[PDB]
């Protein structure tokens, strides 16, 4: 007759917007502008091409 | 109490420091038709120390 939150696990939605910063072989890594703000979650990889 | 807080125990803390760069130990790549060689040929014909 006063609790307080501690954590908050989610089940989620927003997995709608996309991005793919491309970098040619030997041109180094790729930096997506969507890396400045947690606006999005980025992850690098490599693709066989030419 | 000792330092302004009402209860006793562990309190959260989230500090921050700034970041910019000074001396960048830069590095680059070397893609393998733009390679030209410069060879010089001499002939042991008459000469002087000069």
């Amino acid at each position: 007759a006063n609790l307080a939150e501690v954590r908050s696990y989610c089940y989620l939605a927003t997995v709608s917007d996309l991005s793919t910063k491309a970098a040619c072989p030997t041109m180094g890594e790729a930096h997506n502008d969507k890396r400045a703000d947690p606006a999005f979650v980025c992850r690098q990889g490599v693709v066989d091409r030419g | 109490w000792g330092n302004g807080c009402g209860l006793f125990g562990k309190g959260s803390i989230d500090t921050c420091a700034k970041f910019a760069c000074s001396t960048k130990a830069i590095g680059r790549t070397i893609l393998k038709e733009n390679i030209k060689y410069e060879v010089a040929i001499f002939v042991h014909g008459p000469t002087t120390v000069e």
